[PDB]
């Protein structure tokens, strides 16, 4: 995360750190939609160009952690996956439209005041708060500058709220074909606000306070980007409440 | 299939569920709200 600052504790009590076995590695976010299964960006798991393709085995996620590299014990808790669901329509040959995965645990976990679960979005929640200039929040242990080379990484979780941006401006600002399935967000050149989602951070949450209701939901997974942080470039999530009949199906299927 | 989790989902234990608000989350409902 580029700009933002240290996270409460319980302040994101979905967020999940999806860990490589071995080499030892956070490889990117995710979160807890329910006791038993977490969402994740497809291009976490799958991505052909760079020969990318985890397995359940290769990966381990670990939930209720603040601290990035300590093991949390008697906080954190660590689980297997059972399977891995990938959008079949994700495309990764052009602009990872349809960015979305779900991996079901081998087992249910217990929510704590540092697990819970957050809401997937009704229509009229997205109808209401998906729109521009209305601030969303991301939360990961990725990089903590856009600059360059050490890109830096935090020593506990990071939160930043980001606005999301019209779809003119985010259409133009890249040449990639951007679908109805992804947004975008993030400060404009202008704003002098700075903030992003880095490297490291991929797979995770973008959510949003109810005002109705005084929940949170999420509205988005962190997709990809053409240098966080940097102004001008903005941040593009995948659409969940689009996509969220194929996450139903898959649950109700499995 | 889902499991447990849908009708509590979204209110934390350290804040919702304790009356407490997080630093920042006013800077998300103002935004709404203003504009
Ligand atoms: C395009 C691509 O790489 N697809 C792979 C497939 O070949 C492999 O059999 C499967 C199981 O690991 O994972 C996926």
């Amino acid at each position: 995360i580029v700009e933002g600052s240290d996270a409460e504790i319980g302040m994101s009590p979905w967020q999940v750190m999806l860990f490589r076995k071995s080499p030892q590695e956070l490889l990117c976010g995710a979160s807890l939609i329910s006791d038993r299964w977490v969402l994740t960006a497809a291009h976490c798991l799958l991505y052909p160009p760079w020969d990318k393709n985890f397995t359940e085995n290769d990966l381990l996620v670990r939930i209720g952690k603040h601290s990035r590299t300590r093991y949390e014990r008697n906080i954190e808790k660590i689980s297997m996956l059972e399977k891995i669901y990938i959008h079949p329509r994700y495309n990764w040959r052009e602009n990872l439209d349809r960015d979305i995965a779900l991996m079901k645990l081998k087992k249910p976990v217990a929510f704590s005041d540092y697990i819970h679960p957050v809401c997937l979005p009704d229509r009229e929640t997205a109808a209401s708060l998906l729109q521009a200039g209305y601030k969303g929040r991301v939360t990961g242990w990725g990089n903590l500058k856009e600059t360059w080379t050490g890109k830096g990484q935090p020593s506990v979780l990071q939160v930043v709220n980001l606005p999301i941006v019209e779809r003119p401006v985010c259409k133009d600002s890249t040449r990639i074909r951007i679908t109805d399935n992804m947004f975008c967000a993030g400060y404009k050149p202008d704003e002098g606000k700075r903030g992003d989602a880095a490297e490291g951070d991929s797979g995770g949450p973008f959510v949003m306070k109810s005002p109705f209701n005084n929940r949170w939901y999420q509205m988005g997974i962190v997709s990809w980007g053409e240098g966080a942080d940097r102004d001008g470039k903005y941040g593009f999530y995948t659409h969940v409440f689009r996509l969220k009949k194929w996450i139903q199906k898959v649950i109700d299927q499995f | 299939t889902f499991g447990s989790g849908e009708a509590d989902c979204g209110l934390r234990p350290l804040f919702e569920k304790k009356s407490l608000e997080d630093k920042t989350e006013r800077e998300l409902l103002e935004s709404y709200i203003d504009g």
